[PDB]
């Protein structure tokens, strides 16, 4: 007891510090791992991509929502989306299964969120800005979109739909 | 007096809850990738 | 002038009492909402009722704005001040520059009230984040920016007390509690810049009428500079309490002065440069920066784990002191019949699942699995709603005697417990509800009871949420009768009120000396603090000012 106890403790905390570091690094390893296979698709495009929320919905690829799927590789589709006070455009978002879909998303009003229920597509939609993320829809069917950022009063209502085609 | 077994148990449970959560989520991340 | 003359001898008890009552009313007001928010996630619309009861609430969203702003900005601000001033003061038996201190308390109360007004009015429902472009009443932002500047006062006040205690003690190591609060308030200062930049540069012009727009990518990268560390500024006053008072309420001694300085030191180094973890799903922010703050945030979890051992080992050693004897002997020996003690130690328990929450969250790519979902409030209730908060609750059953002279009647004491256990078992219940529902993609900041057929699979968590709602309703209520009966009480027997704070003695080592000396390089590390901020928020802030794109605000409630 008393100062016999102080050594033990200081040495133990060392053992602790050590194991926390290892375990944390395994994590930084593991995190990084994901960061180099496909599934880092969902990480936003880090390049600044300025637009103008006032004219986003009148001019550009978000102005006409028949014109929001845009084939772009032998197996690629860009989707222009619009997240606006209290729905998403297009509704629905019809993309092919198997394909590399490239969502490009922006807002005429305030920030909303674009959470494609059942995936790690989880991007914040910022007025002034295009958020870009990749996804590869593997199994076909129906994916709901939930806005998961408070964008005012129709918030709890703000959903849309992705139909990955069979 | 001796070895502080109590505290170790406490970082054990800790350390495992940490693993339970991190491994568990990792899993899901993939499940949905 | 006085018949409780107190306040010409130890008047700092006056400022502290006041502050803390503020906090707690803030907390009693804000929290009123929470049980409602709870049944909401329960899928039960209690807002018919609430609405009637207090008739000025317009929306769920105003509710969640009050609960947010008053509980987590305001209540944790007034506790941190109260504690990380009144303690370093007393450990130095020194008088805080009381001119300033009441400036401090006034700024707060003005700030609060200036701000509280638009909010009860429904004119600033923009959440405790007030993420632009959603556009709040000007009296919100100036309101909040003052009340936060209210802590620059307190930064100085404390540095005052440090400056002069060292004039009285050349070649003498900063005593622990005073040391903690210095590296604290420095830390807060670096960290406070972000919101303060955002409030001056953008929020105020824009809301005063003096510009049309804020770029919302900066607006929120400035916001998160501060808005991370702030959780560390809520948490550290409870660590002070936990590290250097708790183990004495526990029966025991803290087992390492150095260790607790070490951890605090680390919250000045790694608390501020880490808030892109909050932006893992932002656009226009470079994946490598995000990965670095991901790394930094892992390091910051480290001090807190070291805390796990130092604190658990202390409580263990006490356990054996009061004749504990199994591998868990030491536990039931602790004084489970004390609210001063039961509170932070229950809080500490749901910190274990709470941290494991943060560490996930902080792992970049893993964030895309839970970001903006019920998962988050899950994590963050475990942290501040239980840990910081319950620490605050338990510390009534010592700070209140110390400051009022009012004593705790054995049936007020049996109440504390009931509350502290009722509260804790609530959080835990609610934790499971949120995290769970979180993982079923249930978003957050949402009136989901209004779209009742929408989360089919959240059926079963929603029950936990309901129940927790009833529990913490009961819990919160018991706490009001209790609080206003330990205060609506003329019986003050202040032999226990002069009585000095139950500080805990250290188990010193030989190492103590050479190492505590290096961590007391305070000025130096506080520069490494700003070096680490500059390098981290540095080539990102470069950029986003090279490319501002402000955008009209909207009001959407
Ligand atoms: C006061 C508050 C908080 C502290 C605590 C806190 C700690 C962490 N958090 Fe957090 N957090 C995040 C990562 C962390 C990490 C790594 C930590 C670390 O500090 C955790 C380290 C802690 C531990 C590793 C626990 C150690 C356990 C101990 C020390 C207890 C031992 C027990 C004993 C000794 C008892 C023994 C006794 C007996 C009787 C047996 C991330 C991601 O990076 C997000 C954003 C996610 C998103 O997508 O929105 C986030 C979001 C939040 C926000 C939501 C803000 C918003 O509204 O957007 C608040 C509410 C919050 C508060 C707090 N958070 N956090
Ligand atoms: C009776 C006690 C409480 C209950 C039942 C409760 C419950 C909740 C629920 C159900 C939500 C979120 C629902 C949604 O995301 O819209 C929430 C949000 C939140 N709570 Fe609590 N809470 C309580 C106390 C506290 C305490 C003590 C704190 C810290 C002081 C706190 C801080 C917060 C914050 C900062 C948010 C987020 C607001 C935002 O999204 O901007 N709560 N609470
Ligand atoms: Cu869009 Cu909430
Ligand atoms: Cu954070």
């Amino acid at each position: 007891d008393q100062h016999k106890a102080h050594k033990a403790i200081l040495a133990y905390e060392k053992g602790w510090l050590a194991f926390s570091l290892a375990m944390l690094f395994v994590f930084i390893a593991l995190i990084a791992y994901t960061l180099a296979t496909h599934t880092a698709g969902v990480i936003p495009a880090g390049k600044l991509e300025r637009v103008d929320p006032t004219t986003v919905r009148q001019e550009g690829p978000w102005a006409d929502p028949a014109q929001a799927v845009v084939q772009t590789g032998p197996n690629q589709y860009t989707v222009y989306v619009l997240a606006f006070a209290f729905g998403y455009q297009p509704n629905p978002i019809e993309v092919p299964q198997g394909a590399e879909i490239v969502f490009k998303i922006t807002s005429p009003d305030v920030i909303h969120g674009f959470h494609v229920e059942g995936t790690n597509i989880n991007v914040e939609v910022l007025p002034g800005e295009v958020s870009t993320v990749r996804y590869t829809f593997k199994r076909p069917g129906e994916y709901r979109i939930i806005c998961n950022q408070y964008c005012g009063l129709g918030h709890q209502n703000m959903f849309g739909t992705i139909v990955v085609k069979e | 007096e001796e070895k502080p077994k109590g505290a170790l148990a406490v970082i054990l449970v800790l350390t495992l809850t940490i693993l339970v959560f991190w491994l568990g989520v990792y899993a899901v991340f993939f499940a949905r990738g | 002038s006085e018949i409780s003359r107190v306040y010409e001898a130890y008047p700092e008890k006056k400022a502290t009492l006041y502050f803390l009552v503020l906090g707690f009313l803030a907390l009693i007001v804000g929290s009123l909402f929470g049980p409602f928010q709870a049944l909401n996630y329960g899928n039960v619309d209690a807002y018919p009722l609430l609405k009637r009861l207090l008739p000025f609430v317009q929306s769920y969203y105003q509710g969640l704005t009050l609960h947010g702003v008053l509980n987590a900005i305001v209540f944790t601000q007034l506790f941190a001040q109260a504690i990380m001033v009144y303690l370093p003061a007393r450990e130095l038996n020194m008088r805080p520059n009381m001119g300033l201190m009441w400036l401090s308390w006034w700024m707060a109360f003005i700030g609060l009230v200036v701000a509280a007004l638009p909010l009860l009015a429904n004119e600033a429902t923009v959440l405790y984040t007030f993420y632009p472009p959603l556009k709040g009443h000007w009296a919100f932002y100036l309101g909040a920016s003052v009340f936060v500047l209210s802590t620059w006062v307190s930064i100085y006040i404390v540095l005052d007390l440090w400056r002069r205690w060292k004039a009285a003690n050349p070649g003498k190591v900063t005593p622990l509690v005073t040391y903690m609060a210095v590296v604290f308030w420095l830390m807060w200062f670096l960290a406070s810049l972000g919101l303060v930049l955002e409030a001056v540069l953008f929020l105020l012009p824009w809301s005063f009428g003096l510009v049309e727009g804020v770029d919302p990518l900066v607006a929120r990268t400035l916001f998160w500079w501060t808005g991370h560390p702030i959780v560390y500024f809520w948490l550290l006053p409870a660590y002070a309490i936990i590290y250097t008072i708790l183990p004495k309420q526990a029966g025991g001694r803290l087992v390492s002065d150095p260790m607790a300085r070490l951890a605090f030191l680390l919250f000045l180094l790694l608390s501020t440069p880490v808030g892109f973890h909050h932006q893992f799903a932002d656009p226009g922010i470079d994946p490598t920066w995000k990965m670095i703050h991901s790394v930094l945030t892992l390091f910051v979890a480290v001090p807190s784990l070291m805390t796990a051992f130092t604190v658990a080992a202390s409580l263990e050693f006490a356990g054996r002191l009061r004749g504990g004897r199994g591998l868990f002997g030491w536990i039931r020996a602790l004084p489970w019949d004390n609210p001063a003690f039961v509170a932070p130690v229950l809080g500490l328990l749901g910190f274990i699942p709470g941290g494991a929450g943060g560490i996930v969250n902080a792992s970049f790519t893993l964030d895309y699995v839970v970001h903006n979902t019920a998962w988050v409030p899950g994590h963050f209730h475990l942290q501040v709603a239980s840990l910081v908060t319950l620490t605050a609750m338990g510390s009534l059953y010592w700070l209140l005697p110390n400051l009022t002279g009012k004593p705790i009647s054995d049936a007020q004491r049996r109440l504390g417990l009931a509350v502290v256990w009722l509260w804790f078992l609530g959080m835990m219940i609610m934790a499971v509800g949120l995290h769970w529902a979180g993982l079923l993609n249930v978003p957050r900041r949402a009136y989901i009871a209004q779209v009742p057929d929408a989360y089919p699979h959240a059926a079963v968590p929603m029950v936990f949420n309901v129940l927790a709602g009833i529990v913490l309703l009961v819990a919160l209520l018991l706490f009001i009768y209790g609080l206003f009966s330990v205060l609506l009480s003329r019986e003050r027997k202040p032999e226990l009120a002069e009585a000095p704070l139950p500080f805990a003695e250290v188990i010193s080592g030989p190492e103590d000396r050479r190492l505590v000396l290096a961590m007391d390089r305070i000025g130096f590390w506080f520069a490494v603090a700003a070096i680490l901020v500059v390098l981290a928020y540095g080539p990102t802030l470069v950029q986003l000012f090279g490319h501002l794109n402000p955008v009209p605000g909207w009001r959407l409630w």
